């Protein structure tokens, strides 16, 4: 069975930076690129970024919004997604998610339940 | 800055009608090479994590009923609900995977 597992979220004082985990299980973790994708309270869902497979070398991408501020990497040994938050805003706290994604369906086909961010004083 | 948007903004059917929602892209989706397009559909109820619906515009993701069709091809895209189930209270996200990935903003569905 294919799981994906978000972990490491809070509360995070402004300015500041956590990092998230992505646990996974049920697949061949390195055939996949695995995104971010994360949703404040009652706004739509934002792609953050994603790292590649095997493939591509496990290349890294971001969205225009987080470039320089984040920073997507993974453990294939094991399975294991990660995103590091930096100089954190309150428009950054939120549920985060982390998504199997790729070429083979250019989709995100499995998601986590994801993890709460809150981000304040 | 490929811009997906979503209308209605929410709509409001009772159980078994018939739903369509549009999704205008800002840039032709339509990949030359293997003649698809990059547009997915998903599906999030309320409280839950998203799941996908529909990918290349029109392939329904295993497991997804008959219900669901995704429609469209270029800068315009659609998904029909034909005959709503109770289980489809949510919000419907398109997503454009031409370059990087861009969620649209979503349409907000209501059952009577
Ligand atoms: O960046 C990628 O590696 C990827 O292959 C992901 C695909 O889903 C798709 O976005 C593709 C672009 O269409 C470029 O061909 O890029
Ligand atoms: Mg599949
Ligand atoms: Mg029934």
């Amino acid at each position: 069975e294919v799981k994906l597992v978000e972990s490491g979220g809070g509360l995070v004082q402004p300015g500041g930076s956590l990092r998230l985990s992505c646990a996974t299980s049920g697949f061949t973790f390195t055939d996949y690129y695995m995104s971010w994708v994360r949703q404040p309270p009652g706004k739509a869902l934002e792609w953050l970024g994603f790292i590649r497979n095997k493939a591509k070398g496990y290349t890294v991408e971001y969205s225009a919004s987080v470039k320089g501020r984040f920073t997507i990497s993974r453990d294939n040994s094991q399975s294991i997604l990660y995103l590091q938050m930096n100089t954190l805003r309150a428009e950054d706290s939120a549920t985060y998610y982390c998504a199997r994604d790729g070429y083979y369906v250019d989709a995100m086909d499995y998601w986590g339940q994801g993890t709460s961010v809150t981000v304040s004083s | 800055d490929i811009v997906l948007t979503q209308s209605p903004s929410s709509l409001a059917v009772s159980a078994g009608e018939r739903v369509t929602m549009s999704c205008k892209s800002s840039q032709s989706l339509f990949k030359s090479r293997n003649q698809k397009n990059y547009l997915a559909w998903y599906q999030q109820k309320p409280g839950q994590s998203p799941k996908l619906l529909i990918y290349w515009a029109s392939t329904r993701e295993s497991g997804v009923p008959d219900r669901f069709t995704g429609s469209g091809s270029g800068t315009d895209f659609t998904l029909t609900i034909n005959g709503v189930q109770a289980e489809d209270l949510a919000v419907y996200y398109c997503k454009q995977s031409y370059n990087l990935r861009t969620f649209g903003g979503g349409t907000k569905l209501e059952l009577k």
